[PDB]
């Protein structure tokens, strides 16, 4: 909230984010994100990549995560 | 073993179909018994949610 | 002529306990009929659970 | 002796003792029994459903409910039936084109009567899954119900005559179980003239030749082997319904009907998927539900286009690949027809049910005249 | 739009065929379906008898049952009254008609709890990628306050919100709960709620596969045995010279 | 109907058996059986393989076109 239960997924996801597949997968983001910021009257809309880096982050927190959990 | 324990499964207990039958039903009555709590107590194997493990708690 | 009536060699099919010409085979019956008999008592207390 | 005269066990006797039977019939030839095994575990299940299922709308689904958790094993009763429905159904398929493969559809009355009970049997699952009325119950029961009103002048007054109002609403619930409680009964009968037809010849064998020469009684040799036929269609089924339970039915038609909302889904249930293909594969209300029935009433048709001089497939090899793709182009079919209407699934579903027909109205008697050539006959 | 994204694969403890179900974990998923989830959903398809055997004591159970209350049966006149629940009616419609939860929810209906991991694919999965998992709308997007955004859900637009905001808490033994733990919990007693027969389901298909593996040796070697005479078996044809 | 001893005409055809009780139910079972099986697939799989692999690819090919299809880069 301000700072103090340590969220195990936000510390495995920071690992997880991090990691090849997602850095590439963000770059992308980024790149359309600011494609969709350098404009008005524009509809391609930066759903896709934002999905496409989620799913690889999120197989790779599935896998390290429960792990932790108590 | 020795002079053969089918050979004795069979004269003493399996050539009148009255023994035969005699023994499947009391073999019927054990093998429930070891097996039933056989595959229950394989299954303890989980000791989880083992109601037991949580009647000692709360 | 009908004399020349074989009776194939059944040695590659016929249990161990019987596989001697030289002796009786009202031996090793019991213990067979003795297996064969266990596998379905076996099985119908299997079935009965 | 007393089997042999007694007026009951002749009965018996005639069908499962001393049957002469082929000592050649193959895995293929247990479905026989183990459809007739699915009858009954169908209906044993289904009879103890009944005495706690309720078939009013507002109590519909609670019904159900209270099936599996509160009946004392409920839940299995409930799930055998749903799993044994599609047990029934992979049965039915191996029986049918068990036949289709070996020629014992030259047995006519026997065969048509199968077609009989392929139909009866369809019908009375399809009914059976809008009893629990789910969101697909409902709207598969709409999907497919609707079908009718394609038909000529009459098609309107019919689907309300089925409906009950105009809807499927109070009335058809109601009704559809009436139907789907007397339907297995009425199968059973009609098994019974399939066995007395069958009865009349004894059963073919995978070389299709002719057995007289060689038949074994049915007694040790085939009760044994149905038993343990009978055990692996048991392990099957406990094997889906106690690991898997929802698998076939997929996780989805849980949550009460809504006859306003309609799911972006909507599909039969994996049985009717190859049918479901065909029917929406061509552009046109009436076309569709022509070219559905014609899917299944072509079985009819296959005796009227056996053309070879053999009987079996067992010596044809160009028989045998369009047979397999036959098989190969009903996956594609139910594969499609649990698939949206979009663009790969489209045309291909489209191609595919040509080739269902272009394969059994012309490749595959084609392939047979071909075979006879080859063979100097 | 048609366009979106399938749950991951959590490696829960009750997946993977004869497979418990953590049960201390059910509860603490009770607690958390109490606390915050009952709120705006309903289970009406559970009582608190249910809760018995499993997790909690009868003692404790009707406790809980006690607590809060419900219209019970009509006073002699023919107005109803109220009374501590008792062990057998079943939680708790905080809306009375559909229509309640339009009014009181931005105008969107919340689908009831009783089943829902069998009612959405990939199960406690979805929900659990439905929980946790919360983000940023992209650009282009255009949210409008009353449907957030949610990846998992289809269309992403949502109406709920994430009511695991890493706490409103409970506790018995005192777990760490955050988002994940407190989410990890809702799913496990969610397949509980949905399948309550799940242990028992897996210990009947233990057993089921001992006894196959042994009975279909054994039926076997009663079906080749009698089958034998045939199997070896030798033929040869003499016509007449 | 058809009944034994009016179903066909035979003749001079021996056929020796042996009793279940004095042969085994499994012989060369392994040794004998699992050759006997790669020899009816031999035989069977240019026949049955084919039409299956067709359809395998057929699958794959359609579920790809499909997903990605439904994305887009220009216009
Ligand atoms: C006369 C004998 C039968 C009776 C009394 C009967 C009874 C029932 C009842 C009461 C239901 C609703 C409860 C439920 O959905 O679990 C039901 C559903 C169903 N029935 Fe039957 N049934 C019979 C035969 C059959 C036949 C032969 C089939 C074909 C395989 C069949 C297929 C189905 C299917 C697919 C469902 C829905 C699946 C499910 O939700 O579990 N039934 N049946
Ligand atoms: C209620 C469903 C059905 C039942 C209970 C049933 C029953 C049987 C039985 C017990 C046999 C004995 C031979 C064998 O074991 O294969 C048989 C054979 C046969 N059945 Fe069915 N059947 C059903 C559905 C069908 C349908 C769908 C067809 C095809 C249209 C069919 C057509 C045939 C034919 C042609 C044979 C002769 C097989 C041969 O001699 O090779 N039956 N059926
Ligand atoms: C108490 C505060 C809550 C409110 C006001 C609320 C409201 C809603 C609403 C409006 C929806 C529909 C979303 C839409 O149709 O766009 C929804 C769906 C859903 N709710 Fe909640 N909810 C609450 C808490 C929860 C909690 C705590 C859980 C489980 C841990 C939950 C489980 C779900 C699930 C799994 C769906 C998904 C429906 C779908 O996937 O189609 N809800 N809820």
């Amino acid at each position: 909230e301000e700072e103090e239960l340590v969220d195990p997924l936000t510390t495995v996801r920071e690992q997880c984010e991090q990691l090849e597949k997602c850095v590439k997968a963000r770059e992308r983001l980024e790149l359309c994100d600011e494609r969709v910021s350098s404009r008005s009257q524009t509809e391609e809309d930066c759903t896709e990549e934002l999905l496409d880096f989620l799913h690889a982050r999120d197989h790779c927190v599935a896998h390290k995560l429960f792990n932790s959990l108590k | 073993v020795a002079p053969t324990l089918t050979a004795r499964l069979y004269s003493l207990l399996f050539r009148r179909t009255s023994t035969f039958a005699l023994t499947i039903v009391v073999g019927a009555l054990f093998f429930e018994r070891a097996f039933d709590q056989g595959a229950d107590a394989i299954y303890e194997h989980i000791n989880e949610g083992k109601l037991w493990k949580h009647i000692k708690h709360k | 002529s009908h004399t020349d009536i074989k009776v194939p060699d059944f040695s590659d099919y016929r249990r161990p306990e019987v596989l001697d010409s030289t002796k009786s085979s009202k031996e090793s019956s019991e213990a067979r009929k003795g297996f064969s008999y266990l596998v379905t008592a076996t099985t119908t207390v299997g079935v009965a659970y | 002796n007393i089997r042999k005269s007694h007026p009951l066990m002749k009965i018996v006797n005639n069908a499962f003792i001393d049957l002469p039977a082929p000592s050649n019939i193959s895995s293929w030839w247990n479905f026989g029994s183990l459809l007739g095994i699915c009858l009954i575990l169908q209906i044993l299940t289904g009879l103890f459903l009944a005495m706690h299922y309720t078939s009013d709308t507002t109590t519909a689904f609670s019904s159900v409910t209270h099936i599996c958790r509160d009946v004392n094993y409920g839940w299995i009763i409930r799930y055998m039936h749903a799993n044994g429905a599609s047990m029934f159904f992979i049965c039915l398929y191996m029986h049918v084109g068990r036949g289709l493969y070996y020629g014992s559809y030259t047995f006519l009355e026997t065969w048509n009567i199968g077609v009989i009970l392929l139909l009866t049997v369809m019908a009375t699952a399809f009914m059976g899954y809008v009893l629990p009325w789910g969101q697909m119950s409902f709207w598969g029961a709409t999907v497919i119900t609707n079908l009718l009103s394609a038909i000529p002048y009459i098609g309107t007054n019919l689907v309300e005559w089925i409906w009950g109002g105009f809807s499927v609403d109070k009335a058809t619930l109601t009704r559809f179980f009436a139907f789907h409680f007397i339907l297995p009964f009425i199968i059973m009968a009609i098994a019974m003239v399939h066995l007395l037809f069958l009865h009349e010849t004894g059963s073919n064998n995978p070389t299709g030749i002719s057995s007289d020469v060689d038949k074994i009684p049915f007694h040790p040799y085939y009760t044994i082997k149905d038993i343990l036929g009978a055990l692996l269609l048991i392990l099957a089924l406990m094997l889906l319904v106690l690991f898997a339970p929802d698998l076939l039915g997929d996780p989805d038609n849980y949550t009460p009907a809504n006859p306003l909302n309609t799911p972006p889904h909507i599909k039969p249930e994996w049985y009717f998927l190859f049918a479901y293909a065909i029917l929406r594969s061509i552009p046109n209300k009436l076309g569709g539900v022509l070219a559905l029935a014609f899917s299944i009433l072509i079985l009819a048709l296959i005796p009227l286009l056996h053309t070879s001089k053999q009987r079996s497939m067992m010596f044809r090899p160009l028989s045998q690949c369009l047979f397999w793709a036959l098989v190969a182009d009903l996956l594609t079919l139910t594969w499609i027809g649990g698939q949206p209407v979009e663009h790969p699934y489209i045309t291909i579903g489209q191609l595919a049910s040509v080739l269902y027909f272009l394969l059994i109205l012309v490749l595959m008697p084609t392939a047979g005249t071909i075979e006879n050539k080859l063979l100097k006959w | 739009s048609d366009l979106e994204l399938h749950p991951p694969s959590y490696p829960w403890s009750h997946r993977g065929l004869l497979s418990s179900l953590d049960h201390t974990s059910i509860r603490r998923g009770f607690q958390v379906y109490k606390q915050v989830c009952s709120s705006c959903h309903s289970m009406d398809y559970v009582a608190y008898r249910h809760l018995v055997g499993v997790c909690y004591t009868e003692d404790e159970a009707k406790a809980l049952a006690e607590e809060v209350e419900v219209q019970d049966g009509p006073n002699e006149d023919g107005e109803m009254f109220m009374r501590p629940g008792k062990l057998s009616d079943y939680f708790p419609k905080p809306y009375p008609n559909p229509e309640a939860a339009r009014a009181a929810n931005n105008g969107a209906l919340p689908p009831d709890l009783s089943y829902i991991v069998r009612a959405r694919h990939g199960g406690e999965d979805y929900v659990f990628s439905l929980l946790t998992g919360y983000c940023e709308p992209p650009t282009g997007v255009s949210l409008r306050e009353g449907l957030y955004f949610n990846p998992y859900f289809p269309g992403q637009a949502i109406g709920m919100a994430p009511p695991i905001y890493n706490e409103v808490l409970e506790f018995d033994d005192g777990t760490p709960a955050t988002m994940s733990q407190v989410a990890k919990d809702v799913c496990t007693f969610l397949r509980w709620a949905a399948e309550p027969e799940h242990d028992h389901r897996k210990r009947m298909g233990l057993k089921m596969l001992l006894m196959m593996g042994l009975l279909l040796p054994l039926v076997y070697a009663m079906k080749r045995h009698k089958w034998s005479v045939l199997k070896s078996r030798k033929l040869a044809y003499r016509p007449p010279k | 109907g058809r009944q034994f001893g009016h179903l066909t005409r035979v003749r001079h055809v021996i056929t020796y058996s042996l009793s279940p009780f004095e042969q085994r139910a499994f012989p060369h079972y392994f040794s004998k059986g699992i050759p006997n099986v790669l020899r009816r697939t031999r035989a069977c799989i240019l026949r049955v393989a084919p039409p299956f692999v067709a359809f395998y690819l057929v699958y794959t090919w359609g579920t790809q076109e499909f997903e990605k299809s439904k994305r887009k880069n220009p216009a």
